[PDB]
């Protein structure tokens, strides 16, 4: 199968910027290449076919070029509704293959997260498990290290993370980290701490079981 | 170079035909549509294994190697027995042809039989009569010369995609002032019996253009009662017998040649009476 | 208007079979090729299979070759995908897509809404909803956070609202995570003024249609 590699995987830009996405093919595919735009929870929309033919109804700020193995998608002046993920797809030969995608996010100034920690409810402890939740609210950029500590013991393997999409109003992200313990392990320790690192700043929010 | 040989279907009811491929001894296929030269996209490079549905247009297909055998695909059109309403006049030329689905782009191509003109229409829907249309200014001289023209019309819902063209129809049309140019010559009246005459004429110039000539009409005028009678004649016949004539009465005979859409100009009148 | 509506999705156990259907309307179904495209959660698009207009040509991706079968019923304007020996990796949203030509070629100009197909030996189960309570003594200045932990449901998805939709400012509902037990979990949080914790009631509304379970949890400070 023909491999389709896009570059970059993600990028941040501002309204008015000129955005260029590249797509490279493991074999020559002449001009049998398409470009799609997909927004979260929606089907893709075809933007460009034949490497450079603009699909009907697509604004003229979109344009494609290239032939053989190297192709480029260009947005001359980025608009608010253009922030999304973009895929290339070859239809030169079967099986048809897509690129891994390129997410175009909106750039803003740095923002430190507001950090909150939640002990497990008494209602959940009955079930014999304990979920400890750490909330990172309204921060930018997306990169952030979260580290759980139980009586200062560094935790690993027992947590999972989840990130929202960029907020429509302030373009920040929010993150949640859930530490899962057994009721027996949870009742064995006192101090539960969530440490968040961003740049030169580490912030730790903690609680004491039973207070 | 791979010893692959092509095959093509006959033109189907959709105006399409599949170009297929078979190997009997990397490589790619280059496809060039020759007909309708005024289109923006004329060539496409394809993988050998995918076998497109071409139109009845003429194509150049070649297998190109990546480290060339070429076939000139003959045209294979669909001919309409019904002539199109093509009107050439003082202010321009207008066409009507059977349309298909909506938002269709048509390419009209013509050449005098025995100057290759090309025209590309904007997307258009069928009219209430199921017809598409296009018109040219007088300056264009669109089929303005009194000659027999061969016309081919193509259709595509995506004219930028080369492998999506379909054949609509091919037809013949006599350009210029066909009504005047079609007038029969050498009209003659001959004594056939004591009460009848034979009328003969040379074949109309329209008869040389396939499907254009609908019929002849012979008009006989009784110069005493002023009564008029018209006799239609098959286009394969250039003779008719007029009977029931009265002695001493003067008669006038004229012949015209009609198309499916135009009344022809009458020939010079022939005066005669029973001997 | 051109429309493509998928159906047949749902839960299927590993090794079992499932049959997807696409109902086409608004165009001449017999004149266009059709394809299936799937998208795993949080992943990119993956072309599954394609079929020509007269069903003479069929093509498949490598990962589904020999296990999937695409077919069409041109008299009923229906596209089919027969999935056999389903694995967990086949869990994705499956889209119905139209090709512009007789043959399998060019891009996809028309898509369906998509249907979720979850391959897992887990059983359908409504979620447990636990409070993420704010303290009654503010420790974050004038801003307080609270929320709901929606734990151990199957399959996707759940929808979360606050105060019957009356509360949307500051609401963050995170995407679900697949836990090692095979069940899903997510949280929904809201930031609110700390002075309003005593006077105002906050209720998260969790709805899980696959199990016909609706849960309303009042979140009170602790
Ligand atoms: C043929 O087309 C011409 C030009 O539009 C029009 O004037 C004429 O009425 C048409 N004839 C018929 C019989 O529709
Ligand atoms: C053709 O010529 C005749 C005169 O010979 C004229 O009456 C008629 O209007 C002309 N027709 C056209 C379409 O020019
Ligand atoms: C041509 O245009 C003139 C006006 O310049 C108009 O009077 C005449 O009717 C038109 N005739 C045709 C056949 O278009
Ligand atoms: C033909 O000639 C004969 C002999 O002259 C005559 O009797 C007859 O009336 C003529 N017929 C016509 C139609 O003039
Ligand atoms: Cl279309
Ligand atoms: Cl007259």
């Amino acid at each position: 199968a023909i491999q389709m590699t896009q570059s970059p995987s993600s990028l941040s830009a501002s309204v008015g910027d000129r955005v260029t996405i590249t797509c490279r093919a493991s074999q020559g595919i002449s001009s049998d290449l398409a470009w799609y735009q997909q927004k979260p929870g929606k089907a893709p929309k075809l933007l460009i076919y034949d490497a450079s033919s603009l699909q009907s109804g697509v604004p003229s700020r979109f344009s494609g070029s290239g032939s053989g193995t190297d192709f480029t998608l260009t947005i001359s002046s980025l608009q608010p509704e253009d922030f999304a993920t973009y895929y290339c797809q070859q239809y030169w030969w079967y099986p048809f293959t897509f690129g891994q995608g390129t997410k175009v996010e909106i750039k803003r100034t740095v923002a430190a997260p507001s950090v909150f920690i939640f002990p497990p409810s008494d209602e959940q402890l009955k079930s014999g498990t304990a979920s400890v939740v750490c909330l990172l609210n309204n921060f930018y950029p997306r990169e952030a290290k979260v580290q759980w500590k139980v009586d200062n013991a560094l935790q690993s393997g027992n947590s999972q993370e989840s990130v929202t999409e960029q907020d429509s109003k302030d373009s920040t992200y929010s993150l949640s980290s859930t530490l899962t313990l057994s009721k027996a392990d949870y009742e064995k320790h006192k101090v539960y701490a969530c440490e968040v690192t961003q740049g030169t700043t580490s912030v730790t929010k903690s609680f004491n079981r039973g207070e | 170079q791979p010893q692959v040989r092509f095959s093509v279907e006959q033109l189907g009811q959709d105006g399409r035909r599949r170009l297929t491929l078979k190997e009997q001894p990397t490589y790619r296929l280059q496809l060039h549509m020759l007909s309708c030269p005024c289109k923006a996209k004329a060539t496409r490079t394809l993988h050998l294994g995918k076998m497109p549905y071409l139109s009845g247009a003429a194509y150049n297909v070649a297998v190109i190697s990546s480290n060339n055998q070429t076939w000139h695909i003959p045209a294979d059109t669909h001919t309409e027995p019904v002539a199109l309403n093509i009107s050439v006049g003082t202010n321009g030329t207008t066409m009507y042809w059977p349309a298909r689905a909506q938002s269709m782009t048509y390419c009209i191509e013509w050449q005098p039989v025995g100057l290759a003109t090309c025209s590309l229409t904007a997307p258009q829907d069928p009219d209430p009569a199921g017809m598409a249309t296009y018109s040219w200014s007088r300056e264009s001289g669109a089929m303005g010369q009194e000659k027999c023209y061969y016309i081919t019309i193509f259709a595509s819902a995506h004219p930028e995609k080369l492998t999506l063209w379909s054949t609509v129809l091919s037809t013949y049309h006599f350009g210029g002032n066909a009504s005047a140019a079609g007038t029969p010559h050498h009209v003659s009246v001959k004594n056939h019996s004591l009460d009848s005459v034979s009328v003969d004429w040379a074949p109309s110039l329209l008869s040389t253009c396939p499907g254009v000539l609908k019929e002849y009409v012979v008009r006989c005028r009784d110069e005493d009662s002023k009564q008029v009678s018209e006799h239609p004649v098959q286009p394969t016949e250039t003779q008719v017998t007029l009977s029931g004539l009265r002695a001493g009465v003067a008669y006038t005979v004229q012949v015209r040649a009609d198309t499916a859409w135009l009344r022809g100009v009458w020939s010079q009148p022939q005066r005669f009476s029973i001997e | 208007q051109v429309q493509l509506v998928e159906s047949g999705g749902g839960v299927v156990q590993p090794g079992r079979s499932l049959r997807l259907s696409c109902a086409a309307s608004g165009f001449t179904f017999t004149s266009y090729g059709m394809s299936w495209v799937r998208q795993a959660p949080g992943k990119g698009l993956e072309w599954v299979a394609g079929i020509s207009y007269d069903a003479s040509d069929t093509e498949y991706a490598d990962s589904v070759k020999g296990r999937f079968t695409i077919s069409r019923d041109n008299s009923k304007n229906t596209l089919y995908l027969q999935m056999n020996s389903l694995r967990a990796e086949d869990t994705a949203v499956y889209y119905c897509a139209r090709s512009p030509d007789y043959i399998i070629d060019y891009g996809f100009d028309y898509w369906g809404r998509g249907t979720l197909v979850t391959v897992s030996s887990a059983s359908t189960k409504g979620p447990s909803v636990f409070p993420l309570a704010p303290s009654s003594k503010s420790t974050s200045g004038g801003t307080a956070a609270l929320g709901c932990l929606v734990k151990d449901y199957f399959p996707e998805p759940v929808t979360v609202s606050w105060n019957s939709g009356a509360l949307t400012s500051g609401v963050h509902t995170f995407p679900a995570v697949l836990q090692s037990s095979g069940l899903y979990s997510l949280s929904s949080v809201v930031t609110v003024p700390s002075s309003s914790l005593g006077t105002q009631t906050y209720i998260c509304n969790v709805n899980h249609k696959p199990s016909n379970t609706k849960v309303d949890k009042r979140v009170e400070p602790k």
